[PDB]
């Protein structure tokens, strides 16, 4: 249960932090 | 030529594929190469 | 009025008391996703001005 | 899309998702709950 | 021109050399123009309209001669006739029903898919018109009553036309199902109530059901036991399984890592 | 007479300013991007194509009109013609012929002469590179202007085009072929126009050789040169294809493939939508409901209008086949409010177990289902309902008696309710045992399912559907 | 739905059917995926002699299903009227499978180094030099030195 | 020539095909 409950949050953690760095960095440059 | 230019063309579409597939798969170490520096950097500044 | 932790029998009258069922990881859980909710949604902001 | 097919072919809004269910159910109700009053 | 084609059409014919003849003289039709593609000038797909009708009596030949696969045969043929990229051809007489017997056989084999999609050829005159198409879709209508009763009611008067093979399988399909359908799940249900579905008086299929079923013979009634039947745990060997899903659950966890 | 004769001039300087820099900065601009990188294609210019084109289908288009003569479209088409840098004389030339609809009597060139025209970047001697940007001069005079419909000798104008325009896919095919990322750019290109081909033929008649045509650019983008192009060729068959007989349903098995990767966004969540159709015709519900919903949250952006909302109309049907649904108006917009009034109270009573009501619905708003083609399920829709309502009460209850269900349903019988309930332990609708004597029916509570069961073998596809989007994530990363 | 058709063992009704088949092939592509068990009794009937043809059909339809080495298996044994087509596209993805077919088992072949030799068809090696033939006849001498560097031999 | 170069492309194809696992294991022993 904890093995899906903190990969769920954890994953929002990475997924949304990496998405928003990246196109912060990608697509102002160019 | 026949065998030939217009095949070699499609031979030499294959290792271009490849080289923007290689190069897709070298994109994907260019950045990954920064990822190691960058630690490497930081291995550097532990040792800093 | 939560003074007394049981139920009872209608049919053989035995009155059986059980403080057992606690509630501690789920609430804990649900409502911090609850919350998530609102990172998106304020995010997507962000999502929609920076591309268009 | 807008793109091939498609271009070709609180509030109350909220609570008329709720609301409807009353209308085809039990109608709201009160003079019928108010005449099961005197029935038993 | 040719012919003579459609002579044999209004007499059928008394055996099946007459039409095995009528197809060999077919078949030079088949050598010529064959099935398809020639456009025209359409007035080169005349004889196409000569070559339905006598097509759509075969599948009648067929029907007659029971054989299932000539009867698809024709049926397919005819079913891209319809299909060509011309839609404009003159109306025949034998395309009612013809559509309907391959439509009610197909439905006497169960498969539900292909029922509704040969209809697809009129589906939006279905239930505006078309009778002979409104039969069948309220006959599996009453397949989901389920009939049984109704469908047997609806067999007194039907246009049909040769449907009357057709509904004999009909009945087969349905019979098995009074043992299949009934139960799983009933305690006892009494003698003249399950002869009131199966009609006759006391024939000798539900005592070819009392050894198939098996199931129960009782007196003056029918049992279920025991019980319900083999009362289901369902079983305690899944915990294994449990284990199983743990290992590549584990495993995944490490993948990431 | 002067009033209005001096508010004339000031205008077509407006498409002489954006519309002009529309293909000069974009066209310009794309022709050193596909000289070289092109990586992918990308190639911005031609995804940035599709925020001018789609912006100019509203206005200008090329034309309007704007109180102009329609020259743009000969403007441009003439004199690519090209070379190297002496280009930017076109872009010269194309200022200075801007003054000729301002100063002297304006002429439209367009329609009868636009013939020549099409030829003429092969008649310049010569194109001598980009075909896309011809494509362009094919399409964007001509495709934009389909819009008018007059229906009159323009048709075949607009067929003229799918015939220069199938001139530039024989340049598409003979020409390149080794790494040449304007297919790719084309593939955005060669998408629209393929649409247009299906736009024009359903105004005269549906196009019974272009089907064989379509799988001639089908099967040739396999192996060699495919990205994102099959997928809008496979949009092309299974829209069409769809709505006319027959066979198509089970064709999609060998199709498939998928065919990876989606694109462009969007542009495969309506595809989802297409087979979603199809599924519900295999009267499989699961995988239509799922492919429903994934349609409609997986669609960005609209507005407007009713575009995104007919679609999804038609989408949340499979959802009154599924037996379980809730009222529908939360998806209602004021917009398709009107529009869905007659399908509105149909999901009503789909709630409700009365036959009165929902044959009523059937008589009234079945005008409105005949252009839908819905009527598939209206029979079949029964027998789904009756099983919504006897969820409600099973659900509702530990023990329900066949006579009592009988008329509250109204059955009206005791025999069909146990062909019903029979069917309905078949179907594994209902756990409920039956003591038959008058009879009766004798259910009771399920349980077990508890808690170390379903949630814990169930989180193995959440994680499992997780831990892949952290690749997803990765992979998205890679790019920059 | 002419699939039934097959089911005939008289020869005449065949030909007519490919005949039906062929022309209209690129649209009913989709129907073609269906008749693989039924094209197999066609090409494996000793008295069909069209099974050089029904080899052509027979990677068609696998081409359409996402089979492609099975194809170039049927391209062996589909005889003369295979390989004397070199018209548009479908001549090159086959060389492009029978050379690199070609080209793989030639450097097996050396190293073997001598003896125990893997079988090699006559037809996968005989376009090698036959179609090579195109190269001398058309002058251009930059790629004629370039087949002896893939063959190895 | 265009098979010439075609046998000499392939070489830093492969070059830098080794070149993956080059990075890839030195990457990680530096990260352990």
């Amino acid at each position: 249960y904890l093995a899906s409950l903190i990969r769920s949050v954890v994953a929002l953690h990475n997924l949304i932090n990496n998405k928003i760095a990246n196109r912060d960095a990608e697509k102002k440059e160019g | 030529l026949e065998e030939g230019k217009a095949g070699s063309g499609l031979r030499q579409y294959y290792l271009s594929k490849i080289e923007e597939l290689q190069l897709i798969v070298n994109d994907k170490s260019q950045n990954l190469r920064r990822l190691q520096a960058q630690r490497n950097e930081l291995n550097a500044k532990v040792r800093l | 009025d939560k003074k007394f932790h049981g139920i009872l029998d209608q049919g053989e009258g035995v009155l059986i008391i059980f403080d057992e069922p606690p509630v501690d990881k789920t609430y804990e859980a649900a409502l911090e996703t609850i919350q998530n909710m609102s990172k998106v949604v304020d995010s997507l902001y962000n999502k929609a001005k920076k591309l268009t | 899309m807008s793109e091939k097919k498609q271009p070709v072919d609180e509030d109350n809004w909220d609570d008329d998702n709720v609301e409807d269910d009353f209308s085809n159910q039990l109608r709201a109700e009160l003079e019928k709950h108010g005449y099961k009053m005197e029935t038993s | 021109m040719y012919e003579q084609l459609k002579g044999e059409w209004n007499r059928k014919s008394p055996n099946l050399s007459k039409c095995g003849e009528e197809l060999g003289r077919l078949k030079l039709v088949l050598l010529e123009l064959n099935f398809l593609p020639t456009t025209g000038t359409k007035l080169t797909k005349q004889q196409l309209i000569l070559a339905r009708d006598i097509l759509e009596i075969g599948a009648q030949w067929s029907i007659l001669r029971k054989d299932i696969p000539s009867f698809e045969r024709y049926m397919a043929q005819l079913k891209c006739y319809y299909f060509d990229y011309k839609e404009q051809l003159p109306e025949s007489a034998y395309m009612h029903q013809l559509l309907g017997l391959n439509l009610l056989f197909l439905l006497s084999q169960n498969r539900v898919a292909e029922f509704h999609t040969e209809l697809e050829r009129l589906p939006a005159k279905d239930i505006q018109t078309n009778v002979y198409i409104k039969h069948p879709v309220s006959l599996e209508q009453y397949l989901m009553e389920g009939s049984y009763n109704k469908v047997f009611l609806a067999k007194g008067n039907i246009p049909a036309e040769s449907y009357t093979f057709f509904i004999d399988i009909l009945l087969d399909t349905i019979r098995d199902e009074i043992a299949g359908c009934i139960e799983k799940a009933y305690e006892k249900i009494l003698f003249t109530e399950a002869t009131r579905i199966l009609f006759f008086n006391t024939p000798k299929k539900m005592t070819d059901y009392a050894k198939k079923r098996g199931w129960v013979l009782g007196p003056n009634n029918y049992y279920s036991f025991a019980s319900q039947q083999q009362k289901p745990e369902d079983t305690t060997i899944p915990s294994t399984e449990l284990a199983k899903q743990v290992i590549e659950y584990a495993r995944q966890l490490e993948m990431i890592v | 007479p002067p009033g209005g004769g001096e508010q004339e001039p000031p205008p077509p300087p407006a498409p002489q300013d954006v519309e002009m820099k529309e293909e000069a900065a974009t066209g310009g601009g794309s022709t050193g991007e596909a000289d070289g990188k092109t990586a992918a294609a990308a190639a911005e210019h031609s995804q940035r194509e599709l925020d001018t084109v789609t912006l100019e289908d509203i206005k200008e288009h090329v034309k309007q009109l704007e109180k102009a003569v329609s020259g743009k479209e000969p403007r441009f088409v003439l004199r690519a013609l090209r070379m190297l840098p002496s280009t930017s004389r076109r872009l010269n030339h194309y200022v200075l012929y801007k003054a000729v609809q301002g100063f002297f009597t304006s002429n439209n060139a367009t329609r009868d002469f636009l013939l020549p025209f099409l030829e003429e970047p092969m008649d310049t001697e010569a194109d001598l590179q980009f075909r896309p940007r011809t494509g362009k001069a094919a399409s964007t005079p001509l495709l934009p202007e389909v819009e008018a419909y007059l229906q009159l000798l323009v048709v075949i104008f607009m067929m003229n085009s799918k015939r220069y325009k199938e001139a530039q896919k024989i340049s598409d095919d003979l020409m390149q072929k080794i790494s040449t990322q304007n297919r790719r750019a084309l593939d955005l290109v060669a998408a629209k126009c393929y649409y247009y081909h299906a736009r024009v033929y359903e105004f005269l008649d549906k196009l019974d050789v272009v089907r064989s045509f379509l799988h001639a650019r089908l099967r040739t983008a396999t192996l060699r040169h495919d990205a994102d192009g099959q997928a809008t060729l496979l949009n092309l068959l299974l829209r069409n294809y769809l709505h006319y007989s027959l066979y198509d349903q089970a064709e999609k098995l060998v199709s498939k493939s998928v065919f990876p990767e989606q694109a462009n966004n969007n542009e495969w969540a309506r595809y989802l939508y297409y087979t979603g159709r199809i599924k519900a015709i295999q009267l499989e519900y699961s995988e239509a409901r799922r492919t429903m919903t994934n349609a409609l949250r997986k669609a960005p952006q609209h507005t407007a209008v009713g575009f995104k909302q007919t679609v999804h109309k038609l989408l949340i049907v499979v959802e009154l086949l599924l037996g379980e649904i809730p009222d529908r108006l939360q998806f209602r917009q004021p917009s398709l409010k009107r529009s869905l009034m007659p399908y509105f109270l149909l999901t009503q009573a789909v709630r409700t177990g009365n036959l009165a009501k929902f044959n009523q619905v059937l008589d009234q708003f079945g005008e409105k289902f005949q252009a839908d083609g819905t009527y598939t399920l209206i029979i079949r829709l029964r027998h789904n309902v009756i099983k919504t309502g006897v969820r409600m009460i099973s659900l509702s209850y530990s023990r329900i008696s066949l006579a009592d269900i009988a008329q509250k349903l109204q059955l009206d019988s005791p025999e069909d309710a146990e062909f019903i309930v029979a069917k309905a332990i078949r179907d594994g609708v209902i756990e409920a045992s039956i003591n038959h004597e008058k009879g009766y029916v004798q259910s009771k509570e399920m349980i077990d399912i508890y808690s170390t069961r379903e949630p814990q073998l169930a989180f193995h596809q959440r994680i499992s559907f997780c831990l892949d989007i952290h690749n997803m994530s990765v992979k998205a990363m890679r790019f920059p | 739905g002419i699939i039934s058709l097959l089911d005939e063992d008289e020869p005449q009704l065949k030909e007519f059917a490919l005949h039906k088949l062929n022309a209209v092939v690129n649209d009913f592509w989709a129907e073609i995926s269906e008749s693989v068990d039924k094209i197999e009794v066609l090409y494996e009937d000793e008295g069909f002699r069209s099974r050089q043809f029904a080899a052509l059909v027979a990677s068609k339809v696998f081409y359409h299903l996402g089979a492609f080495e099975e194809s170039l298996n049927y391209a062996l044994g589909a005889g003369d009227l295979f390989n004397v087509n070199d018209n548009s596209e479908y001549v090159e993805t086959i060389i492009a499978k029978c050379i690199d077919h070609y080209t793989k088992q030639c450097v097996e072949n050396a190293d073997l180094p001598e003896g125990e030799k893997k079988p090699i068809d006559q037809r996968l090696e005989g376009i090698v030099n036959k179609m090579f033939q195109r190269c001398l006849d058309d002058h251009k001498y930059k790629q004629a030195i370039g087949i002896a560097l893939e063959t190895r031999r | 020539d265009l098979y010439s170069r075609y046998k000499k492309l392939q070489q830093e194809l492969e070059f830098l095909e080794v070149q993956e696992e080059y990075i890839k294991d030195e990457q990680k022993n530096l990260k352990k």
